[PDB]
DNA sequence: CTGCCGAAGCGAGCACTACTGTCACACCTATTTTAAGCCCTTCAATCAAATCATCTTTTGGTTAGGATA
DNA sequence: TATCCTAACCAAAAGATGATTTGATTGAAGGGCTTAAAATAGGTGTGACGCTCGCTTCGGCAG
């Protein structure tokens, strides 16, 4: 009920946050949700892609220094959120989001945006090595989305000679997205 | 605990892969028992009845001809003999490996 | 030897605990075909970092290339 | 001689360089399951329900 209520007012929320409390299980509450919605025939919006990023990105601990994240890890929220918006706009039109869980897409986009804002200090990091410093947990499909997007950017790069001349690959392309 | 409680479908747990000699023994049981997946599950205590049904479904995709060939290769049925054969052949597989 | 009637005392309306049982139906048994995703080992195949074998520049230092004292 | 400077170069210091194995990364599958449907059979176990006139108490004599 609260899920549908928040959806009517497009208030951001996700299933896991709710189900952590109710002793719930995916089958149980998903089936109950389908039953209630099809019983009452109520209309309800979907999770807008940009709706959830605003609160999700603000949850990171990258915006101020800490022993887990020295300055070389600290970053400004505005730049990375703009980069992630510029990445998700690529994701959907490339069919990447349809039929998939979105939060893996957001996780991969944020990880790579943070890396490429200071890659010299950040190309040495890793998905888990990142997420643990900000007290974040990551999807396994995050790697799948990362491979997909890396393929997409390597496909993108060959269209420009002054990017093609560098013979970009997985190792190097991360620092060039600012130009792409 | 953190708000980023990732959720994904976990019903696809890691089950032990099926052995080749175990598959041969499954076909032998098809020949000598039939398609009674409950009694097969008793014969294969390592495998529950739902695993037996899954094995049937996977094998029938291409090896349905072998299912029929085994089913027509009928044999007298003995639980004790089947158990001894299973354990002995698995031990011999371990020794060969 | 009863009791009248005094003296001391307090009071308030105005202050521009539940079952509990029946009972009915949620709950199951049985499955079959998509079609995407998500899921952990597990094997098979390949990629990546530290070490080993090897080349080079200086300090110690000679012969030899050179010099003073 | 006894010694230093110092081309070339031994020897090691030290500075560093190409290839290999081993630690690590990886694709895809092993394998497992869901919604969308058709359904009828048998059941058992949960859980609906600031005074100041009025009014009260009790001793000390009259008759």
């Amino acid at each position: 009920c609260v899920l549908i209520t928040c959806r009517q007012h497009n208030w951001p929320l996700t299933m896991g946050a709710i189900c952590t409390l109710l002793y719930a299980d995916l089958d149980v509450f998903s089936s109950t949700y389908m039953q209630i919605v099809k019983l009452l025939g109520l209309d309800v919006p979907s999770l807008c892609l940009a709706e959830l990023v605003k609160t999700y990105c603000s949850s990171f601990k990258l915006f101020q220094a800490s022993p887990s994240v020295p300055a070389k890890y600290v970053e400004d929220k505005e730049k990375m959120l703009s980069r992630t918006m510029q990445l998700v706009e690529l994701a959907n039109e490339t069919w990447l989001v349809t039929g998939r869980h979105p939060l893996p897409v957001i996780t991969a986009a944020t990880f790579l945006a943070w890396q490429s804002l200071q890659p010299a200090d950040r190309l040495s990091c890793s998905l888990a090595r990142f997420c643990k410093l900000a007290n974040v947990d990551l999807p396994y499909p995050a790697s799948s989305r990362l491979q997909e997007l890396l393929a997409v950017l390597l496909r993108m790069a060959e269209q420009l000679a002054w990017l093609r001349v560098l013979r970009l690959d997985k190792r190097s392309v991360v620092k060039h997205i600012g130009d792409l | 605990g953190s708000t980023t409680t990732y959720s994904s479908f976990r019903k696809n747990y890691y089950s032990k892969p099926w052995s080749n000699k175990e598959t041969d023994m499954f076909f032998l049981a098809i020949s000598m028992v039939g398609t009674d997946f409950s009694m097969i599950g008793q014969l294969f205590p390592h495998r529950a009845r739902i695993e037996i049904k899954n094995k049937f479904k996977r094998e029938e995709k291409t090896n349905g001809w072998r299912i029929d060939k085994a089913f027509q290769e009928k044999r007298p049925f003995d639980f004790d003999f089947f158990a001894h054969l299973l354990q002995k052949v698995l031990a011999e597989e371990e020794k060969r490996k």
